[PDB]
RNA sequence: CGGGGCGGACUGUCCCCAGUGCGCCCCGGGCGGGUCGCGCCG
RNA sequence: CUCAACCUAUUCUCAAACUUUAAAUGGGUAAGAAGCCCGGCUCGCUGGCGUGGAGCCGGGCGUGGAAUGCGAGUGCCUAG
RNA sequence: GACCCCAGAAAAGGUGUUGGUUGAUAUAGACAGCAGGACGGUGGCCAUGGAAGUCGGAAUCCGCUAAGGAGUGUGUAACA
RNA sequence: GAGCAGAAGGGCAAAAGCUCGCUUGAUCUUGAUUUUCAGUACGAAUACAGACCGUGAAAGCGGGGCCUCACGAUCCUUCU
RNA sequence: GUCUACGGCCAUACCACCCUGAACGCGCCCGAUCUCGUCUGAUCUCGGAAGCUAAGCAGGGUCGGGCCUGGUUAGUACUUGGAUGGGAGACCGCCUGGGAAUACCGGGUGCUGUAGGCUU
């Protein structure tokens, strides 16, 4: 009739059997998340970058 | 005795003081808190509010921008170096109020460069003004009022302070139901009583209403308007061209320092061995007493 | 009616005070803890005598008393009804439970039966302060006394003058110089702080 | 059994220390967070709103948003076999600035600016950090003193 | 050689009436306040329900005025008048501030209406110095530290050395 | 372990009675660290 | 004069659902090239401001910025 | 009696023996044995049917002494 | 040491409690996130953004109740 | 050497009582015409300037309470890991590392940012 209810026994011994891995971690994490204001402004900026472009060679060169 | 000490050793170790200005009792940290606070998306943008400080004797008008070291006074003006200019007696009162507003207004611009743009309103009404950016210029400079402790009910000082203000140059968020002209019955500004009182009318009217009324009242009420020469008649005037000097030359002169001698007049704190020095005294004079007997 | 205290001998179970949670438990068999001239002065009984387990174990109340009224009798049979001053200093603050045997171990958790007092190794059970020359009196009611206990007991001659918790061959200079000013039974220790009108009532 | 309430568990964990109750000190508010920095995620009790959930309590993420009141923080959390990297909304109240960062930044600086002074003075040093070596040898004076006699004491019953 | 800042004065005088019901009684005593004083008097409320004395909680029970000022000094005058200048030792309390009572209001200096009752009243003087105020006071609030507080003793001196008045040690 | 000369401050010994501290300078004693340090010994 | 209550200073003994203080073991993060430092450009966001923030474009820095060990990353199907 | 888990024991006792702690007596004669004395006020007071050193309640002294308790126990109705 | 509707715990003093004044952010919307978690749903919650408003002199604060509970798929019905 | 306005940390800053406070200042203080609130010009709001440091406030004091920081308690309590250690058990000792809290005894009694005054 009854039975064991819970245990954790074992568990950590299957978890590590194939490592507990730290999330891959990367350069350019998404923008997921981020005030919708401030991304817009951001898509702004990003799209008129085009403009500039000439004053920014001149100066580098 | 026969009641408990509440204040006995516990409740000592058990207390917990408040912030040293809250037991001064200067500052409402409920309202400073959404008052000097900026937004977090706003970063390092100073957040600029206007203090305004009535005393018993004087009107102190700052602007100040909080940081964590503390708060940052980038422009202050008093109403005792009024008398500098135009109005001598009778400070602390409404008109001086706006004098002071206008004095701190007109500083920071002049400190910054903004007086050619933003003049604000030089003829001086009653009614609502409010400064609006100009295209193609630094922007207008906006600053919020830290009234305090102050009851801002209809008429209070630090809303002549804010007129002055804002008639300055300065853009600062209001409504005109606070300014002495606001009806509460009507719920109208009528902007000439406002004016009225901006010039010190009232303060006229109270002069001239006691000279037919009371003399030695009048006396002793304005003792000091008999002196400095300072009537009903020109008291417009005078206010009038205090403010006019006030537009012309706002620029802060600090009175140069003095060679003073190093004189202590606090008792210092008295050392260690000076204490255990007088404990012993005090033991020993207490023995030689009973010695006496 | 009562279990053996073999039951409850050891400290199994986390403390369980009679508290708002416990409530309904069955007044302790002991309720004194100080016989003998408990008015006595400091200085009339500078001799102590303790009964120290050496069990970390758990006393019931019921052996509390037992062995309170063996060394009262004893102690009174042999310095008399004045000559000595008794403490018990275990309180039986512990509630042990019965499961009173719907059926089985469903919902086994017990009622409230007893009290017992928690004792650890070095820890003292009872105490009796009498004259010098009762010392055989003292230690001979407390060896009376062990044979009420469950476990092992030792009986220590104390350092200590009385119930004090100085020792008794510094007490009276201590006295004489007023670190010491006796109030009861023991004394109050006067430290050299606080206001000085304090020291000025001593001194005259 | 144990019920899933989102406050189960914290009745020390969001309480105030002793004696520091009362009114926030604005200093917090005060504190400028920008994307990339290091926070620990204390929870302070005082404020209800935007508080972290327990099992993030005494971790540290890395800011990835800012608001008005309060910051996105990128937080590993571990669910069961799995680290993961969670993205939690958490006022400026119940968080701080991590000074490891700090610290790591001031090596990296000084590390920088020696290395730039290095190359100009002419001679190498040493750059990296290295464990606590074994102690060198040394001499020890007695000074004309005799070292003192150390006995074991006897065993005396205290009480 | 005293500091002209430490001479006692009245701050209130605080004239209660407390009328066991509503209705008519207490309106009739809020108009016998308001004769004495020449101020409109406010009514106070029943904290707690109390069957013994048939009141209910959140109901007009008392009416009561403060007074300051030459007014209160003019009250004042008349209700010591009327106990004909002697007052109780235990009438003055360890604050520095007293109090007495009358039972009939017609001979304060009021004359006798009909439709009105003959309703007593209790008078309670607290005294003050210069700078009392700043317990009241909004900002930098703080407390008249120990000298400048009053007592007992110099409560009843006072009122010895204005009114010539005699504590009978009762 | 301490000595000389000037400003405050304490004591129920108050007749220039007694005692404690601070800032400047003049000395005396002992201990530790660097010093082209300087010599001697190993 | 005594016994209570009450207050004051002490005294014996305690707490899983008490606590000022408070370990050990433990949990998170960091220990660089996606970094550091220079210039510049974009923005409709923010704004006293050449402000703030973010993004972008060039340039220069290698003593590879604790120890130890090990080759890693990633997808599909999947039994018990 | 005889080896982790582990397969049997407690409180309490021992003048069995072995170590140890603390105290005391003794060539001014200990200890143990054998051998002498162990008195007078006084059959102390109150309890009583009899309580005499010895059923009990308090007292607990004095002289002669080398020394003796106004009593350690047996015993008597109480003495002896 | 009170109160904050209730169980308890946390929190709170010119507060979050009490009394007034004005109100309907207990409204209309899209997403992201947290909690349980399989990182599914529901419920509850957090931070935003866009409207329209409330209040306050204003800074601001408010899209229910100081926080931790107070609740409900497919199919069908009903209303907008 | 100090104060005022606004503050940061939030008692080394608090609490009780006593003493001193020059100059500005801050206050107490004087009044209710206007503004504005009250049962009450007490608070709040407004208009002042005869007086006063009595109070707040500042500084100092107290074998002061508290608080802060040390010593002691004490390598004690507790504790990571180890043993075919002891013991009938309860528990205890050792090895390997870490390591507290009272009582008790000392020292200390706000630091400081911005702006503006006074102090020969
Ligand atoms: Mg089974
Ligand atoms: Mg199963
Ligand atoms: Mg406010
Ligand atoms: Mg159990
Ligand atoms: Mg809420
Ligand atoms: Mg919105
Ligand atoms: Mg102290
Ligand atoms: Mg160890």
């Amino acid at each position: 009739a009854k039975s064991k209810n819970h245990t954790t026994h074992n568990q950590s011994r299957k978890w590590h059997r194939n490592g507990i891995k730290k999330p891959r971690s990367q350069r350019y994490e998404s923008l997921k998340g981020v005030d919708p204001k401030f991304l817009r402004n951001m898509r702004f900026a990003k799209k008129h970058n085009k403009k500039g472009l000439k004053k920014m060679q001149a100066n580098n060169a | 005795g026969f009641v408990k000490v509440v204040k006995n050793k516990a409740y000592f170790k058990r207390y917990q003081v408040k912030f040293r200005r809250r037991r001064e009792g200067k500052t409402d940290y409920y309202a400073r808190k959404r008052l000097v606070i900026q937004d977090k998306n706003k970063y390092n943008t100073p957040k600029y509010r206007m203090i305004v400080r009535v005393t018993n004797r004087d009107i102190i008008c700052q602007i100040a921008y909080a940081r964590i070291e503390g708060d940052m006074i980038v422009c202050a003006a008093y109403a005792h170096e009024l008398p500098k200019y135009g109005v001598k007696v009778g400070l602390t009162n409404y008109a001086a109020a706006y004098c002071t507003g206008l004095l701190l207004a007109r500083r920071l611009l002049n400190r910054f460069g903004m007086d050619k743009i933003y003049e604000g309103q030089v003829e001086v009404t009653g009614d609502e003004y409010n400064v609006e950016s100009i295209d193609g210029q630094p922007g207008a400079f906006t600053c919020y009022l830290d009234a305090g402790l102050a009851r801002t009910t209809t008429g209070n000082k630090v809303f002549g302070a804010l007129k002055g203000a804002v008639d300055g140059g300065l853009s600062i968020p209001h409504s005109t139901k606070r300014f002495p002209g606001y009806d509460s019955e009507s719920k109208e500004f009528n902007a000439e009583v406002h004016r009225k009182h901006i010039m010190g009318q009232n303060v006229a009217d109270y002069m001239r209403y006691l000279m037919e009324e009371d003399e030695d009242a009048y006396k002793k009420q304005f003792s000091q308007y008999i002196k400095n020469s300072v009537t009903p008649d020109m008291m417009e005037e005078m206010y009038k061209k205090a403010h006019a000097a006030i537009r012309e030359n706002p620029v802060y002169e600090k009175k140069p320092k003095k060679e003073v001698k190093k004189k202590r007049w606090n008792r210092p704190k008295m050392s260690l061995a000076q204490k255990k020095d007088r404990v012993a005294q005090k033991k020993a004079s207490f023995l030689r007493a009973q010695e006496r007997a | 009616g009562r279990r053996p205290a073999r039951c409850y001998r050891y400290c199994k179970n986390k403390p369980y005070p009679k508290s708002r949670f416990c409530r309904g438990v069955p007044d302790a068999k002991i309720r004194i803890f100080d016989l003998g001239r408990k008015k006595a002065k400091v200085d009339e009984f500078p001799l102590g005598g303790h009964m120290v387990s050496d069990e970390y174990e758990q006393l019931s109340s019921e052996a509390l008393e037992a062995a309170r009224i063996c060394a009262n009798k004893y102690m009174v049979k042999s310095c008399g009804r004045d000559g000595f001053h008794m403490r018990v200093r275990l309180h039986p603050f512990h509630v042990i439970r019965i499961n009173k045997m719907q059926t089985g171990m469903r919902g086994a958790f017990g009622k409230p039966q007893g009290t017992v007092a928690r004792v650890h190794i070095g820890q003292v059970i009872m105490s009796i302060r009498t004259k010098l020359q009762n010392e055989e009196h003292v230690i001979e009611a407390l060896r009376r006394a062990k044979f009420k206990f469950p476990g092992r007991q030792k009986i220590h001659i104390s350092k200590k003058w009385g119930f004090t918790k100085f020792n008794a061959d510094e007490f009276e200079d201590m006295v004489a110089k007023k670190c010491l000013i006796p109030d009861g039974c023991g004394v109050k220790y006067v430290p050299s702080h606080g206001p000085l009108d304090k020291w000025r009532v001593l001194h005259s | 059994t144990n019920t899933k309430g989102k406050r189960r568990g914290t009745r020390y964990m969001f309480s105030r220390p002793f004696r520091k109750h009362g009114v926030v000190p604005l200093a917090t508010y005060m504190r400028i967070y920008k994307k990339g920095d290091i926070v620990d995620i204390k929870g302070m009790g005082t404020v209800q709103k935007g508080m972290p959930h327990k099992c993030y309590h005494g971790k540290t993420g890395r800011v990835y948003n800012v608001t008005q009141h309060a910051v996105g923080i990128v937080v590993n959390k571990q669910v069961k076999g799995k680290i993961l990297a969670k993205r939690i909304n958490v006022r400026i109240e119940h968080i701080k600035h991590s000074k490891s960062r700090d610290s790591f930044l001031k090596r990296v600086k000084e590390n920088d600016q020696k290395k730039k002074e290095a190359k100009e003075k002419g001679t190498w040093v040493q750059l990296k950090r290295q464990p606590a070596p074994p102690r060198e040898a040394h001499f020890v004076r007695t000074n004309g003193k005799e070292p003192e006699l150390l006995e074991p004491i006897p065993y005396e019953f205290m009480a | 050689k005293e500091n002209p800042m430490r001479e006692l004065r009245i701050r209130k005088l605080c004239l209660n009436i407390c009328v066991g019901e509503s209705g008519d009684r207490l309106t009739r005593a809020a108009k016998v306040l308001e004769q004495l004083t020449g101020q409109t008097p406010v009514f106070s409320k029943a904290r707690y329900t109390v069957r013994s004395f048939g009141i209910r909680r959140n109901e007009k029970i008392a009416v009561h005025c403060t007074v300051r000022g030459a007014k209160a000094e003019e009250i004042l005058e008349k209700g010591l008048k009327v106990r004909e200048y002697e007052l109780r030792k235990n009438n003055f309390s360890d604050t520095g501030n007293f109090g007495f009572g009358i039972q009939e209001h017609i001979d304060l200096g009021i004359k006798y209406d009909p439709s009105i009752g003959i309703y007593g009243l209790d008078f309670y003087v607290v005294l003050g110095r210069p700078g009392f105020s700043i317990a009241d006071k909004k900002r930098r609030t703080g407390c008249i530290g120990a000298k400048h507080r009053i007592s007992k003793e110099e409560a009843m001196r006072w009122f010895q050395q204005k009114y010539d008045g005699i504590i009978l040690p009762g």
